[PDB]
């Protein structure tokens, strides 16, 4: 079996709304349609593991975001354009992926900060894991 | 929580 990382891109930010990690009901305001977005797995990091999790929650932005670009902490993965509002990854090896908004594009909008999400997750109760992740990132549109 | 990363925005 694999695991899958599902991305559902929107557009604007919370509305008073606590951020949730973890699955909410889709707003399904307006979404931004050909939205670039990039993974990138960070070596020495391996979720396969429990250790896996410790060190890697150990991870400071720092190494993976100082000069505002990422270093070669990360490794390429692949690179996809969301389509529909909704993008979707498969054949994910247990790792950890970091997804990134690239600039090229998006002209009525401006680049969001990215977000990264450790895959697979653990269930809600801890017990199990889960073989798919849902992220729902929101965009910074422009003015 | 424990387990996750960094993905607050929802």
């Amino acid at each position: 079996e694999r695991t899958s990382i599902a991305v559902h891109a929107l557009m604007g930010l919370p509305t008073g709304q606590p951020a949730n990690g973890t699955k909410l009901d889709s707003i399904g305001l307006p979404k931004v349609d050909g939205m670039s977005f990039t993974l990138y797995r960070v070596n020495e990091i391996d979720l396969t593991t429990q250790a896996g999790w410790d060190a890697a929650s150990k991870i400071k932005l720092e190494e993976l975001y100082t000069n505002g670009h990422p270093t070669d902490k990360v490794t390429k993965v692949a690179t996809k354009k969301t389509e529909g509002g909704v993008a979707k990854f498969d054949n994910l090896t247990p790792a950890l992926y970091l997804v990134v908004q690239e600039l090229n594009g998006a002209e009525a909008v401006v680049r969001s900060q990215p977000f990264l999400v450790a895959a697979p997750q653990t269930n809600p109760t801890g017990d199990g894991w889960l073989q798919d992740v849902h992220v729902y990132p929101k965009h910074q549109a422009l003015s | 929580k424990n387990a996750g990363f960094e993905l607050p925005l929802t």
